[PDB]
Formats: C-alpha cells, structure tokens, sequence
C-alpha cells in the first residue's frame, strides 16, 4: 500500500497545482484550442450569453375569382 | 294529346326537383367553404411556440 500512498501523495501534489491543468505541457493550450475549434464547428455558431428571439409571418390562401349561380 | 300531356306534367317534376336540389347546394358548399376558412389559420402560432424553446435548448 506503500506505492498506492505515494501515488496518492501525486495526485495530492496534482491537485494543488495553481496552474491546474497546466503540466507544463507546451501543446496542451494548442490541443485545447483545437478541440474548441472543432466543438464550435460541430455545433455551429452561437453566443454564450445570449437569448433566441424571432418572429415570422403567414400568408393564407389568396381569394381566386370564381362566379357562379 | 296523352303523350303531350304527360310529358308536360313529367317536364314540371323535374324542374321541380332539379330547383329543389339547386337552392340547397349553394348554401351547402358556402358552409363548408367557410369551414375551410377556419381551417386554413390553424397552424400559425404553433410553428413559433415550438422552435422558440427549441432554440433557448440548444442555446443552453
């Protein structure tokens, strides 16, 4: 259990990291951007702060010239 | 005379029944024509009411 505490005390020291996520990973801000940039194309464009609003119309039927009795 | 007679009498009849079966035709297809009228509105509001939470979800 010796080595399973000194993994928890990794992962500890991980999780006090104050760049979080950071690793010192030179690609991960580029894998990051990557991986948003592919998000935002799947899901397409859109606003993190904002509200749908719209409004449309409809025609009826247009009255046809028709005499009879 | 006979054959002249009765098809004068046979003549009236079916213009009888013929006036009976035109004045009610008319206000039969108005009827339904106004019908038709109502029908034709339906489905305006609905096509908003539905996409607005559709798109609000998709926002979120």
């Amino acid at each position: 259990q010796k080595l399973f505490v000194d993994k928890i005390r990794e992962y500890r020291t991980k999780r006090q990291t104050s760049g979080g996520p950071v690793d010192a990973g030179p690609e991960y801000q580029q894998d990051l951007d990557r991986e948003l940039f592919k998000l935002k194309q799947m899901y397409g464009k859109a606003d993190m702060n904002t509200f749908p609003n719209f409004t449309f119309e409809d025609p009826k039927f247009e009255a046809v010239e028709k005499p009879q009795s | 005379v006979k054959q002249a007679s009765i098809k004068q009498i046979q003549d009236a009849i079916d213009l009888e029944k013929s006036q009976q079966a035109l004045v009610q035709k008319r206000h039969y297809l108005f009827d339904v024509q106004r019908n038709n009228i109502a029908m034709a509105l339906e489905v305006t509001y609905r096509e908003r009411l539905h996409r607005v939470y559709k798109e609000i979800k998709n926002r979120l």
